[PDB]
């Protein structure tokens, strides 16, 4: 009738990575994007399970932001908004800084963040970042899907326009692609010696050659 | 009169709960 912030598990009945086959008793639809797919049962321990969902979700999400930035500025050096892009190339350049002052920098202002966010997960509730307004309840978030007003400005969670069970899926399957597309990457850049979007124009023509057999 | 009476010199004419309230305060938008 309203809108609902809690996520519905998936029925036991729900399409699997493989048709026909019987679902592990660990992987009951409860986290977003189940099919029931581990056939090494690494999570057969629920807070090992827990501790593999959140590594997932933060791969994910860095893989996605990797491929954005991977694709969009290739895309753009293509078409010619960009003069000299090549993402392999892009940590030996000349920056202001020293490659190895800025990994120190980032090492700290991210082991910063990356810390708070382990606290969290260890604590939930013990670090707030939403602010605590005079009467505005702040409703408790899950853990690894925070948000008020900073990471979740746009209130997209929470039951809106997509109930949470639904927009995470959704996350957890893009973020798969990104990081299946980044390892793609990786390995493309050492063995084609080339460009993604070089590499795909000519896969696109004769795709009947060039190829993984052909270098 | 003022429930004082000795006052009483007009003497003559010249011719609501249920409601319930709670405490309501403005907060922040979203
Ligand atoms: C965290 C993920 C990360 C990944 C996957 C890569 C990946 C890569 N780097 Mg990069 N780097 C990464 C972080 C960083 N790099 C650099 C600085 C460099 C340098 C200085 C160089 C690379 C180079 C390379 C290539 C190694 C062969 C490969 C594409 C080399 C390259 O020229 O290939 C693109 C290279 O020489 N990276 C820094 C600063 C210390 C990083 C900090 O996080
Ligand atoms: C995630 C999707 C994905 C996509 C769309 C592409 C796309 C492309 N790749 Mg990359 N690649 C990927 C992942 C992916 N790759 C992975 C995971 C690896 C290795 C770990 C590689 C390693 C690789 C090599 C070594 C080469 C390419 C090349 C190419 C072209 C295909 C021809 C071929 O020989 O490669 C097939 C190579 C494979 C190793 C198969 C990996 C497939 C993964 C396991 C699953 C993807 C399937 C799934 C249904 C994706 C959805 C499709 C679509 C809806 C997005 C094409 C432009 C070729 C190239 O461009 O030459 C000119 C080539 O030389 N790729
Ligand atoms: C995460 C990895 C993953 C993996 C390894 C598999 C693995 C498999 N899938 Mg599953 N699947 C997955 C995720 C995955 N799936 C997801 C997210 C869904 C959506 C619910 C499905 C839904 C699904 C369907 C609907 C079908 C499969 C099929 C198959 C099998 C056929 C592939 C093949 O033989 O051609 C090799 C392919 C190359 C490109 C080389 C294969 C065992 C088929 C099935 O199980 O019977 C054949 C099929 O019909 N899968
Ligand atoms: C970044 C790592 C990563 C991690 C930690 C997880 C974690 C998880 N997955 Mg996800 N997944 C990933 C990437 C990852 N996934 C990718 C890339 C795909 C697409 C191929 C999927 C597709 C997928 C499906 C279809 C399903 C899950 C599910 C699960 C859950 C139970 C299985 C398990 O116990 O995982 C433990 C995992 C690890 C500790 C990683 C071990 C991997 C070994 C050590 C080596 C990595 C292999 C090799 C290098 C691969 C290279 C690329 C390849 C193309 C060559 C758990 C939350 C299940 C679910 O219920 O969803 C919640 C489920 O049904 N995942
Ligand atoms: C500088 C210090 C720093 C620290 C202390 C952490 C701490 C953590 N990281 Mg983060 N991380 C960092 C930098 C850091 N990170 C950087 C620079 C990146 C960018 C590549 C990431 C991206 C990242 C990913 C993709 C993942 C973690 C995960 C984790 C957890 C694993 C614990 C561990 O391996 O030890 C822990 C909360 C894992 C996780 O959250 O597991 C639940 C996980 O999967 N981190
Ligand atoms: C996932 C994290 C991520 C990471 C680690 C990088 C990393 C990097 N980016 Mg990429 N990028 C990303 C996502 C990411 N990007 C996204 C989402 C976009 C939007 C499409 C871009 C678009 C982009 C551009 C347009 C450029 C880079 C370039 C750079 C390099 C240095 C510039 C910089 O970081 O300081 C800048 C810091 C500020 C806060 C300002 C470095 C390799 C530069 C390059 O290629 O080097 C020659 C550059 O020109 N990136
Ligand atoms: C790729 C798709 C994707 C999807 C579907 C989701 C889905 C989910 N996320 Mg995750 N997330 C992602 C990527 C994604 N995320 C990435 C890359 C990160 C790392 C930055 C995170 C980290 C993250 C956090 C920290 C939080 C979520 C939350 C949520 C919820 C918000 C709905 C949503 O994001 O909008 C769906 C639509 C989009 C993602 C469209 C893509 C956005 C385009 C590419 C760019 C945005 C446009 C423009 C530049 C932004 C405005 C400009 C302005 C700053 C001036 C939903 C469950 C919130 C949560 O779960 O709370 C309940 C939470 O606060 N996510
Ligand atoms: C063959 C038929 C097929 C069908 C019917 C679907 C069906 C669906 N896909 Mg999947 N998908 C497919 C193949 C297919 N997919 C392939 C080949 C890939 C590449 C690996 C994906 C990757 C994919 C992503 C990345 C996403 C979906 C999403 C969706 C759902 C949202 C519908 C929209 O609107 C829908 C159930 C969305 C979803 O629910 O995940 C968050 C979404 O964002 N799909
Ligand atoms: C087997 C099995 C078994 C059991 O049973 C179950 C399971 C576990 C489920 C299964 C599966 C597994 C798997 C397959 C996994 C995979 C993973 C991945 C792929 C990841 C990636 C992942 C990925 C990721 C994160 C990524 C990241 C990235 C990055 C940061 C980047 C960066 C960059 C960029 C952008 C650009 C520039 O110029 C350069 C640089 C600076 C370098
Ligand atoms: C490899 C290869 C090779 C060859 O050569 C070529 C080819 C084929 C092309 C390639 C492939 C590729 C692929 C497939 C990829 C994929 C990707 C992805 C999935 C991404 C995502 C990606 C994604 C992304 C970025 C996303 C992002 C997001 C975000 C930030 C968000 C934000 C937000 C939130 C949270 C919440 C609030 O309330 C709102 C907002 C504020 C809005």
């Amino acid at each position: 009738g309203g809108i609902s912030s809690v996520c519905e598990p998936l029925p036991p009945d729900r399409p699997l990575w493989f048709p026909g086959s019987t679902p592990p008793q660990w992987l009951d639809g409860s986290l977003p994007g189940d099919f029931g797919f581990d056939p090494l049962g690494l999570g057969s321990d629920p807070e090992t399970l827990r501790w593999f969902a959140q590594a997932e979700l933060m791969h994910s999400r860095w893989a996605m932001l990797a491929v954005a930035g991977i694709l969009i500025p290739e895309w753009l050096e293509s078409i010619g908004l960009m003069e000299n892009f090549n993402w392999y190339d892009a940590g030996s350049r000349e920056y202001f800084a020293d490659p190895t002052t800025l990994f120190v920098v980032q090492l700290a202002l991210m082991g910063w963040v990356e810390g708070r966010r382990w606290a969290d997960y260890v604590n939930p509730g013990c670090v707030d970042i939403e602010p605590k307004l005079p009467n505005r309840k702040n409703p408790k978030p899950d853990v690894g899907y925070p948000g008020g007003l900073w990471f979740d400005f746009m209130m997209w969670g929470r039951g809106s326009p997509e109930p949470v069970m639904v927009l995470r899926t959704k996350e957890i399957k893009n973020g798969r692609l990104a990081m299946l597309a980044f390892v793609g990457l990786c390995f493309q850049a050492v063995y084609t010696g080339e460009g993604p979007l070089e590499n795909l124009s000519r896969h696109v023509a004769d795709p009947g050659h060039c190829n993984i057999f052909s270098a | 009169l003022l429930t004082m009476n000795n006052k009483e010199r007009a003497s003559f004419f010249s011719k609501y709960f249920e409601n319930k309230n709670i405490s309501l305060y403005p907060y922040e938008s979203d």
